[PDB]
RNA sequence: GCAGU
């Protein structure tokens, strides 16, 4: 009796004909695989389908991108009830066979009956809540799902491979809370903090980024344009480069004391770029809004501003307006990363030859016993550690202002149009962190243990890193991996604990 | 230069010259099984030493013994293909030679009265085919080697983590192969505890106890003895100096001379210098020196009889004074230094309560049995059958070797079980770690860790099986039939039969064989795992075992591990790692003798590798082997550091000695991150084999070796001509030089044509020779799945271009061209068998028909007469394959159609459509139909035409092969008759078969004539005795499971194109799903018009830094470059001298690179060959870490006409306008993947439910449901989707009655739920209430 | 397959159960049988309702 | 601390479902608890609105 | 068990 109802509580837990311990009766309530966790809190559910994520930039912010043959299954009911209603099938077995058979009715019903219904999106783990989100869809005629990018990072999904679940909302209440709670265009800030998650990333801040810049001696220089529009028509016509430092005259509204906007009209110094992106800008933001280069958190500054000024309503179409022209002049960058582009600092060998001299004369003073190896390793590590910082900001220094080009003959220096630097200085993908990877050396490696070797890869991955110096990375390369892959199992039950607290 | 390889010569930019080829990478799995099931003379692998193990078997009393003679291994019952076809396992059936030996009742030395001896039948072991695969149940399984804990004794410590004191406690642990752990370690208080089977802890001294010692032998082992030979003078002391190390002398010492240290000082060793110069050896100390003594010999009175003092007794000024009346001159008294020297083992006897050694058994018997009631032979046989019995605990020649090299004996070779000396050797080497004399182990050190393979898990498996079978064998023996039986009335054949078939089928580390490409295959079977019976469990393995150590360099690739929970539990085996006569890993170096690297090669394993200083690869060494640099980078003990040039003691033997077979076809590996290079060696054994296999034209040179290691391909197996090549077979006829006599000298080579592979995609070998070419030993014959004239060929060449695209490449999507879908390059063709089983209801019998109720005529159009689909049928989703119907009763329907059935007459039918349907969107072909039928159930015609196709193929396949070698016989004979008496125009108008009768001139080739001939007749008997076995495998019935009547398997061949979703990788960690299929039109391309196949990310290089995906570009648009123009001068009919001229310009092109491609030597047919396979790019050779240079790179782009930079201009397709950066253009080899979006999408609205919980049922081969979990819960808790949540729970899941209801609603046009309350929920109270437990509702 | 979330108690489906469809077929069959005989003679429509 | 606060509430529903499914359920028989589903645990068993 | 995110 007492191994049925907790098997392996008093002693030894009897097991049968598998040489495994029987499931008793507190075994089926219990656990990560009882009822209470597995069957009650959450469960397996109909109306749900699942398949991989492509981008679709094409779209608005509150739709997805829905395959014909996912929508036409999960909403196979619908279907059956407007093939019912609508007179084309007589029965509903006549409909499922209608269905069945795919005729090129039912694509026109299923057009009907997804019109404004929503759907949920969702990609486990779900950490937050906006890892469920709402869209309206869009047939397209794949097989995967077309997520929106700015909501890409709400739900940490990249595409490589990730997969998503989509359910559909039955009832007039679950479509209203759907369509009033959960829509992602009411889902632009985050709920943790107040700034904005629906918010533009690597191809987009690096296409407004390119935009925004300026060149010294660019091409069309110097002009005075009517607006943003002529200066869209002479970047378009190629009599004037994106970067032309120009004069725009400029209309901008303030929205006044009493609530209203009001107008003002005055020469800017601007560029072409910047006078291209003030189109999609709505009425209540100032100039100073895009007449700089625009960054990752640039652009986010600008949308959590439009928020707080203007509201929900003009900021999704900020949003989006914002994604087509990053995505539009990114294309028209042709912005690549090639082998010269990752510039080796020419000071990177002087400053390690200097360095090994100065470790060789650190061990020629322990050889003298002058030093204990134990200040000996300190103060090799401490001058390998300051030549890698003398490399990486002689090799930054390189990389940021290499631009020196004429005006009017005088060189004259400039920010670096380099493309590693373009996109590290973005925001859009990259810090200095790897960039002194790329093209300077990658410095003092750990053991297993934590304990730093004392000599560095002195090597960069331009270079390339020999056997020695590849098997010291991969000590600490997978030590990262292996606690990516054990700490979630520990950031999921903490989570777990706080929800079952709170 | 070769045959194969100078059609298309892969420029080699390698500079170090190699010193060792890589070897056969399968002789792991190969050397292994060969190991176990081959014959053994002297007794010591496999199966000869697991029947030594156990046989001879005496009985009970000694009346009768079962021995052993020899054994064998049967002929297996059905070929490898066979058992593929038949679903069964590819074993052979042992045959043992035992011998029952029987005595008389009473015989003086066991005089025998009768020998029986017979051939007993014990299981069938499974055989391994010769690729290193095991085909059981039909399915390919790879048994994964295994990286366990070497057998012997670690002595290891925790740091600190007990008693929050920062005292380290240590622990020594005696780990046999078999057996029962053996463990000593150290308390907060320095006492040292003993465990067992790591249960509750004793005293360690309680084992001592056990063992024969009593205490001042105890005393007398773990200490020395300071003697106190109390002169006249106060306890005059007898000394030796050197006891004087290091303490604080608060007395002083005084022996006929000087006092040498005043009282109250610490002493130093300069102290114990003049003590041992003067030399003094007996001095004089105050009388409380004894107070704090402990006496080490048992003190009695020999007046009384009385022990005045017991050992291991703290000597006082009392107690000394009452011995001393009794005349004792010497005292004897351990010496216990403290921080040289420890009371452990003092203080531990004063802790354990037993005092001899029946009470320490007794102690022991109630820490192992506990709560049963010791009595002194069950107690003093439970301890010698823990550790000292050789059928209860083996510590194994292994074991031995490292227990030995642990405690520095000189012996490598002993006793498989523990000893007296052992355990206290053990004792003893762990004070002596506590005492700071030495250093505990590494336990992940791969010098103390070991691999288990195959044909030892195996051995081990069998050996459990045997020792089953003996215990019932002595259960036997110990009757009184002795005079009757036969030995073969006592083996039963289930217990080892069972032991081996559940090893191979169901144990964790035989796994099913990952067969996407021959790569998967190949570093499937080079596995190393931790986990396993024996090893570690992922759940509980710590950060340190997954680490890297310093000692995977050359043995485990650090680089190729999974990505998941297991990742650092289950490692790759490196490309020239070896294996131990033990089993510890080793790798090859060159011997440095003077300075000059000597070729000479020896394979060093971890722990005698640290003893050396071993080069780098990469030193530099001229032609006089000597180093051209003078502080060369060597690992020491396992850290690097510069040494002299003099000394280095090894060197390593090549480049990519550390990384995998995986790893090293990496192109520019030295430039990626080690996580993208984890990420790319994983995800190239996941492409699938496209339709024309592509080679790279960026490769490391390791696609030749891992591509004919693998069994995929065709290799000659003697060199010769071919004499017949078709898409199905290879006829090779050999060289003189190469046959034997009496041979007729023809190699027929079958291919495998189209079929499935265990990842259901298609293997498919097509002929790489043509017809007359000579071919030579080893050359490839006919590729595989990926392979391209015998490299491996993984993916194809896409020409690539790194920039943003209108953001349909954002976060790693790849845009791709319509010319890649129009040009077939990723379609990829998928097998997938679908098995209709007509079983035997109870109800009667399911049956395979065409009539089929309530179904279409149109439906039954691809249906045979028989039920069964046609081959060569294009079939959609819904078609039915296989016609069947299960025979149904018992309708009982409802009035309705109670009065629907009245009204219209159409009466319903007693069986029900239960057939065979292509799943729902695969579309293909049927290639092949098999119908097995169980024997007695007549076959229907379907299944009498497949065998009467089956027995005319299995008669013209053996008729064709006797024509082709009586034809070689035959040509052999006209050969040597012309040798000598040459009948060469009377012998063509002579038949063939009047040419054995010939007689010849017998000067020596009569004796050829004979051997031929009788070749030629034993091949005519030997076709028909295997023409009669093939008739009678075809037309036998089938062995099915029971109940099943027939099994109809139809084999569906689809061709999947590529499609947005289709997952798409390249080498270097850069994954990427499709995203769109764009227009040739929109493509970006160059100023002569050639479009972009593929549109890769900027922004996915700089950040994940795999800039090696950007130098395979960069040479992959010089290498590409080469090839258009040789294309040019292909296509202006140019003379040969020029495309020799600037062939050979492109093959010297380098910095001293190690090849030298000498044209001078090709004929011009064969500079033309050459030249016609080079025209698509000539193949570039990369090798890891010894690779092009960035500057070797440019050169070949400057050859080729090509801007150096690597970037040209490109114009946007749809705008015809130039983006404003050149952009990186160039080939990348990209792979599709096997995540297809195909196998991806699911959607379900309704279907089956789950049985207890009407929950819906599981994934998309069950019709899934999507779970709904916990965090997706609290996710519409955030929000507040209340009705939404809802929802989830009550009516899509689990209300019973309110799901129909809420299906009735959505198609009656209302959107509205009624929820009640979930069936799960009343399980839940079911379940509460099954406890003794009252769960209510109240209302 | 060594799989410890899955079982085999998971993959067996709940055969007795009647699939929404068939319900709604059935209530609609109901409903067209009941107009089809309110097309009718109440004296006759009940007597095959009554047999 | 959070777990011996989520296993200290006054629903033993919700305790009993986050984890010492065995202990929570005891003490709840033997102290014949009574549990209102006045939390979102309780209405998620349940099936009910949260 | 093995992979994917
Ligand atoms: C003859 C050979 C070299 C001498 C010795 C040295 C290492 C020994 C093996 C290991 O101990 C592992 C294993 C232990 C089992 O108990 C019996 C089988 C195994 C394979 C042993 C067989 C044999 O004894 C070996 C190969
Ligand atoms: C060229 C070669 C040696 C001369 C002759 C001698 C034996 C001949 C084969 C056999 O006849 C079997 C078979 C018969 C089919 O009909 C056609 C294919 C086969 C393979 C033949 C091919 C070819 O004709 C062979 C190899
Ligand atoms: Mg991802």
């Amino acid at each position: 009796v007492d191994a049925l109802l907790d098997n392996g509580r008093r002693g030894r837990a009897i097991t049968g004909s598998n040489k495994r311990p029987l499931k008793s009766l507190a075994d089926m309530i219990k656990g990560k695989q009882g009822r209470f966790r597995q069957n009650l809190l959450g469960k397996r559910v109909d109306y749900s389908g699942r398949s991989v994520i492509t981008v679709g930039p094409y779209l608005r912010l509150h739709q997805c991108g829905l395959p014909k043959k996912m929508a036409l299954e999960l909403f196979k009911p619908f279907i059956y009830g407007k093939l019912e209603l609508r007179g084309l099938a007589t029965t509903i077995k006549a409909a499922k066979k209608m269905v069945e058979r795919e005729e090129a009715v039912v694509w026109d019903i299923l057009d009907e009956v997804i019109r404004e219904h929503p759907v949920l999106l969702n990609r486990a783990p779900t950490l937050h809540r906006l890892g469920i989100q709402a869209f309206e869809p869009v047939l397209i005629e794949g097989k995967a799902i077309q997520l929106h990018p700015l909501v890409c990072a709400a739900y940490n999904a990249d595409f490589d491979g990730d997969q998503m679940a989509v359910h559909v909302p039955l009832t007039l209440e679950a479509q209203l809370e759907a369509r009033a709670l959960m829509m992602s265009t009411n889902n632009i800030l985050s709920p943790a903090n107040g700034e904005p998650i629906i918010v533009p990333s690597q191809d987009v801040v690096l296409g407004l980024y390119y935009m925004t810049r300026d060149c010294v001696n660019a091409k069309g220089e110097g002009m005075v344009l009517t607006g943003p529009k002529e200066a869209e028509r002479l970047y378009r016509s190629g009599l004037a480069s994106l970067h032309a430092r120009v004069k725009v005259r400029i209309t901008e509204y303030e929205k006044d004391a009493n609530g209203e906007l009001v107008a003002k009209t005055s020469l800017k110094d601007t560029t072409v770029g910047r006078a291209i992106l003030w189109m999609i800008v709505p009425k209540g933001l100032p100039y100073s809004i895009v007449n700089q280069a625009l960054g990752k958190k640039a652009i986010s500054k600008m949308l959590n501003t439009c928020y707080r000024i203007l509201g929900l309503k003009p900021t999704v179409i900020f949003a989006d307006q914002i994604m087509y022209t990053g995505f539009a002049y990114a294309a028209r960058s042709g912005a690549s990363v090639g082998i010269d582009d990752m510039v080796i600092p020419e000071k990177k060998h002087e400053i390690i030859s200097e360095a090994e001299a100065e470790v060789a004369e650190i061990q020629e003073q322990f050889q003298s016993g002058l030093v204990t190896a134990g200040e000996r390793y300190n103060k090799v590590i401490d001058i390998w550690a300051a030549a890698n910082d003398r490399v990486s900001k002689a090799m930054m220094d390189n990389l940021q202002t290499e631009t020196v080009i004429n005006r009017d003959g005088q060189e004259e220096k400039q920010v670096s149009f380099n493309s590693i630097y373009m996109m590290a200085d973005s925001g859009a993908r990259g810090s200095a962190a790897q960039i002194r990877q790329l093209a300077g050396m990658r410095g003092l490696m750990a053991k297993p243990d934590g304990s730093i070797i004392e000599t560095p890869i002195t090597a960069n991955f331009r270079e390339g890193l020999n056997v020695l110096q590849y098997f010291i990375s991969t000590h600490g390369a997978r030590k990262g991996l292996a606690d990516t892959a054990l700490k979630t199992a520990n950031s999921g039950y903490l989570t777990r604990r706080l929800v079952d607290v709170a | 230069y070769s045959y194969t390889e100078k059609k298309r010569i892969r420029k080699d930019f390698g500079k170090r010259p190699q010193v060792l080829d890589v070897p056969y990478l399968l002789s792991i799995q190969l050397d292994s099984f060969q190991k176990f099931i081959e014959q053994d003379p002297e007794g010591q692998y496999g199966l000869e030493a697991a029947f030594r193990s156990v046989f001879p078997i005496q009985s009970y009393s000694g009346n009768s013994e079962l021995q052993y003679v020899s054994y064998r291994l049967g002929e297996p019952v059905f070929d490898v293909q066979e058992c593929q076809i038949r679903g069964v396992t590819y074993s052979a059936p042992l045959r043992v030679k035992l011998r029952l030996v029987i005595y008389e009742r009473e015989a003086p030395e066991g005089t025998v009265k009768d020998i029986k001896e017979q051939e007993v039948y014990m299981g069938e072991i499974p055989l391994m085919t010769d690729n290193g695969t095991f085909v059981i149940n039909g399915t390919e399984r790879v048994i994964v080697s295994q990286l366990h804990r070497s057998p012997g004794v670690f002595f290891d410590s925790d740091k600190g983590k007990t008693h929050s004191s920062g005292k380290v406690l240590y622990n020594a642990r005696i780990i046999p192969y078999r057996g029962s752990w053996l463990d000593f370690e150290f308390d907060p208080k320095d006492n040292l505890f003993v465990r067992i089977d790591r249960r509750r802890k004793l005293p360690a001294t309680i084992i001592l106890r056990a063992l024969n010692y009593t205490t001042e032998q105890i005393l007398d082992l773990f200490f020395e003895k300071v003697i106190f030979e109390i002169r006249d003078n106060k306890l005059q002391m007898e000394l030796v100096p050197e006891r004087l190390r290091g303490e604080t002398a608060s007395f002083d010492i005084e022996a006929n001379g000087k006092v040498y240290v005043e009282k109250g000082r610490r002493i130093t060793a300069r102290h114990i210098r003049q003590l041992e110069k003067d030399d003094v050896k007996l001095i004089e100390v105050p009388v409380e020196y004894i107070a704090g003594k402990v006496v080490a010999k048992d003190y009695i009175d020999e007046s009384t009889g009385e022990l005045i003092c017991a050992a291991n007794m703290e000597l006082s000024l009392d107690l000394l004074a009452k011995l001393s009346q009794s005349g004792h001159k010497r005292i004897e008294t351990l010496f216990t230094n403290d921080l040289d020297h420890g009371p452990y083992i003092s203080e531990t006897l004063r802790v354990d309560p037993t005092n001899d050694r029946l009470s320490a058994l007794v102690e022991i018997y109630r820490m192992m049995r506990p709560g049963e009631p010791p009595t002194r032979e069950a107690a003093e046989s439970l301890f010698e059958n823990l550790f000292f019995s050789e059928d209860r605990y083996d510590l194994s020649a292994v074991g031995r070797m490292k227990f030995n090299r642990s405690l520095l004996r000189e012996e490598i070779e002993g006793s498989g079980i523990l000893s007296k000396d052992d355990i206290i050797d053990v004792m003893k080497k762990l004070i002596d770690i506590r005492n700071g004399k030495g250093e505990v182990d590494d336990i992940d050190h791969l010098g103390n860790r070991r691999i288990r393979s195959v044909g030892e898990m195996a051995e081990n498996q069998f050996r459990v099986g045997l020792v089953r079978v003996e215990r019932a064998v002595k259960e036997r023996l110990s009757l009184g039939d002795l005079d009757t039986l036969m030995p073969q009335d006592m083996i039963n054949a289930k217990p080892i039969s069972a032991a081996v078939k559940e090893f191979f089928g169901s144990s964790q580390l035989s796994q099913f064989m990952d067969q996407n490409n021959p790569l998967s295959e190949i570093t499937h079977k080079r596995r190393i795992s931790a986990l396993g019976p024996g090893g570690l469990t992922r759940e509980r393995a710590g950060f340190e075992v997954r680490d890297v150590h310093p000692t995977h360099y050359g043995r485990v690739c650090p680089i190729e591990t999974p990505e998941g929970p297991n990742i650092g539990l289950i490692n790759s085996l490196s490309v020239y790692a070896q294996t131990n006569e033990y089993g510890f890993l080793e790798t090859p170096y060159r011997k440095v003798t003077d300075g000059v690297v000597t070729d000479e090669i020896h394979y060093l394993s971890a722990i005698e590798e640290g003893n050396y200083v071993i080069a780098q690869a990469n030193s530099n060494l001229d032609e006089e082997g000597h180093f051209v640099e003078d502080l060369v980078t060597c690992r020491s003990k396992g850290e690097s550091s510069l040494f002299s040039r003099d000394q280095v003691d090894y060197m390593d033997v090549s480049t990519q000695q550390v990384v995998s077979v995986g790893a090293s076809l990496i192109p520019f590996l030295e430039h990626d991150d080690a996580n993208r290079a984890l990420m790319g060696a994983n995800m190239q054994r996941q492409a699938v084999p496209t339709l024309r296999a592509d080679k790279p034209l960026v490769g490391t040179g390791m696609e030749r070796a891992v591509a004919v290691d693998s069994g995929v391909t065709a290799v000659a197996k003697r060199g010769g001509v071919v004499q017949y090549v078709d898409a199905s077979r290879i006829v090779i006829k050999v060289n003189e030089d190469e046959m034997y006599p009496g041979e007729a000298g023809i190699d027929i080579y079958n291919l495998t044509k189209y079929t499935r592979s265990n990842q259901n995609t298609c293997i498919n070998q097509m002929p790489c020779v043509s017809l007359g070419e000579p071919v030579e030993r080893g050359d490839v014959l006919a590729d595989g799945p990926s392979t391209d004239l015998g490299e491996l060929a993984l993916g194809q060449n896409m020409r690539v271009a790194f920039m943003p695209w209108n953001g349909y490449n954002f976060e790693d999507s790849i845009l791709v061209s319509e010319r890649v879908v129009q040009e077939d390059r990723f379609t990829t063709i998928h097998i997938q068998e679908l098995a209709c089983v007509s079983r035997d209801t109870k109800l009667g019998p399911e049956e395979i028909t065409a009539d089929i109720p309530n179904v279409g005529e149109a439906a039954l159009s691809k249906l045979d007469e028989s039920g069964i689909v046609y081959i060569g049928a294009e079939v959609t989703g819904g078609d039915i394959l296989v016609g069947k119907v299960t025979p149904k009763g018992e309708t009982q329907l409802t009035p309705e159609e109670k009065l629907l059935r009245a009204i219209f007459g159409e009466k319903a039918s007693d069986v029900k459509d239960s057939s065979l349907r292509v799943p729902n969107g695969v579309s293909g072909t049927v290639i092949d139909v098999q119908v097995f039928t169980r024997d007695g159930v007549e076959k229907d015609k379907r299944a009498l035409e497949i065998e009467e196709m089956q027995l005319k193929q299995a008669k013209k396949d053996l008729s064709e092969e006797l024509q082709i070698l009586e034809a070689g016989l035959f040509s052999r004979i006209r050969a040597v008759l012309v040798a000598g008496g040459v009948e060469a125009e009377k012998l063509d108008k002579l038949p063939r078969d009047r040419w054995l009768e010939l007689g010849l001139t017998d000067e020596e080739k009569q004796n050829q004539l004979e051997q031929l001939a009788e070749q030629y007749d034993e091949l005519k008997h030997e076709f028909e005795k295997k023409l009669e076995a093939k008739r009678r495998k075809i037309t036998q019935g089938d062995d099915l499971a029971p109940g099943v009547l027939k099994i109809v398997k139809v084999y569906l061949a689809v061709k999947r194109r590529i499609q947005p979703g289709d997952k798409m990788a390249g080498r270097h960690g850069n994954k990427g799903v499709i995203s769109k299929i764009n227009p040739i039109e929109d493509m970006p391309y160059d100023e002569n018009g050639t479009p972009v196949d593929i549109v890769l990310n900027p922004l996915g290089v700089p950040s994940r830094m795999n800039i090696g995906q950007i130098l395979e570009t960069h040479l992959g648009m010089a290498a590409k470059g080469i090839g258009d123009k040789i294309n040019a001068m292909l296509k202006q009919q140019q003379e040969v001298a020029k495309l020799r001229e600037f062939i050979q310009r492109a093959y010297d092109l380098g910095a001293d690179v190690r090849q030298k491609v000498d044209l001078s030597t090709f004929s011009d047919e064969e500079v033309m060959r050459l030249a016609e396979n080079l025209r698509k790019g000539m193949p570039i050779a990369t090798p890891v870490f010894d690779g092009a240079k960035e500057a070797e790179i440019k050169e070949l782009l400057k050859l080729g006409d090509l801007p150096t930079s690597g970037q040209i201009r490109l114009y946007d397709g749809r705008t015809g306008e130039q983006f404003e950066r050149p952009v990186t253009v160039g080939y990348m080899y990209m792979l599709k993947l096997n995540h297809l979006v195909d196998d991806k999408m699911h959607a379900r609205s309704t279907g089956s439910y789950s049985l207890v919980t009407q929950q819906p049922l599981g994934g998309k081969a069950q019709f899934g449901g999507q779970r709904f979990g916990e965090m997706e819960v609290w996710a519409l808790e955030a929000y507040g989707a209340a009705y939404t949540l809802q929802e989830m729970l009550t009516v899509k899941s689990d209300d019973v009655n309110g799901r129909t209801k809420m299906y009735k609603n959505i198609v009656d046009g209302n959107h509205q739920m009624e929820p009640g309350m979930p069936e799960s929920f009343n399980v839940l109270l079911k379940e509460i209430r099954s406890l003794g437990i009252n769960i209510e509702l109240e209302d | 397959g060594d799989d410890e979330d899955s079982h085999l108690g998971d993959f067996i489906e709940d055969t007795t159960l009647e699939l929404p469809l068939d319900s709604a077929t059935t209530e609609s069959l109901r409903a067209a049988t009941h107009d089809v005989l309110a097309g009718l003679t109440a004296r006759e429509a009940k007597v095959l309702r009554m047999r | 601390g959070i777990t011996k606060a989520s296993l200290a509430t006054e629903s033993f529903i919700s305790a009993a479902s986050f984890q010492e499914t065995t202990r929570v359920l005891t003490e709840a028989a033997v102290a014949g608890k009574r549990d209102e589903l006045r939390g979102l645990k309780e209405n998620v068993i349940v099936g009910r609105l949260i």
